[PDB]
C-alpha cells in the first residue's frame, strides 16, 4: 500500500527528502485508491503544513512530541510488553517474521519502530497488510488520543491508519 | 527512481 509507505515517511523524523519530493507525495496522496476523498485530504493537508515549516523548525516540533517521553514512542513493544526482556523476546519474533518475507533490517532503528513497521506492512498484500494495521490498532488509538491531548495534528495520521484499518 | 519506491528501513536477502 503506497498509503502506507506515505504515512511511514511522514511519521519519520522531518527529512529534508520530504521537502524535495513534496510534489511526488502530493500526486500520490491525491491519487489515493485506499482513501476516501476527505481522509486524503486530511492527509495532503498534513503534508502542505509539514512542508511549510522549515526542516529544522519542523524537527524541532518532532522531538519535543516524539523523543521527550515514553507515552508517545513510536516503538510498539514499549506499549504492548511492561517487562524488558518481554520486549526482547517480541522484536526478536518481529525480526524473524521480517526474514521469513525475505526483508532484513537495513537500518540503525528497533525492528518494532513504527514507521519501519509500516514500509514492512506496505510490502504485503493488501490483506496482509490490513491485518497488519488491526494487530497495532489498539496501539494506534491510544497514540492517535495522546497526540489529540497534546492537541497535534500528527494524531491526523494515527487516524488515516486506524481507518485503513478497517 | 520515485522516492515512495525506495526503501528507507529495509533490504531484500
Amino acid at each position: 500500500m503506497i498509503e502506507l509507505v506515505i504515512v511511514s515517511r511522514l511519521l519519520e523524523y522531518p527529512d529534508a527528502a520530504l521537502w524535495q519530493h513534496q510534489q511526488e507525495m502530493f500526486e500520490a496522496i491525491a491519487a489515493s485508491k485506499n482513501l476516501p476523498k476527505e481522509d486524503a485530504h486530511a492527509l495532503g493537508i498534513f503534508l502542505r503544513d509539514l512542508t511549510t515549516m522549515d526542516p529544522l523548525d519542523a524537527q524541532a516540533q518532532y522531538s519535543e512530541l516524539f523523543d521527550r517521553g515514553r507515552a508517545t514512542s513510536l516503538l510498539l513493544f514499549e506499549h504492548v510488553h511492561g517487562e524488558s526482556r518481554d520486549r526482547g523476546q517480541a522484536m526478536v519474533d518481529l525480526l524473524a517474521q521480517y526474514e521469513q518475507h525475505g526483508l532484513q533490517l537495513n537500518s540503525r532503528e528497533l525492528p518494532d519502530h513504527l514507521p519501519l513497521y509500516l514500509e514492512y506492512l506496505a510490502q504485503l498484500p493488501q490483506s496482509e497488510a490490513v491485518e497488519g494495521l488491526k494487530d497495532i490498532a489498539p496501539i494506534l488509538a491510544l497514540l492517535s488520543a495522546r497526540l489529540q491531548q497534546r492537541e497535534s495534528r500528527y494524531a491526523v495520521l494515527f487516524d488515516l491508519l486506524l481507518k485503513l484499518a478497517n | 527512481s520515485k522516492f515512495l519506491d525506495r526503501f528507507r528501513y529495509f533490504k531484500q536477502k
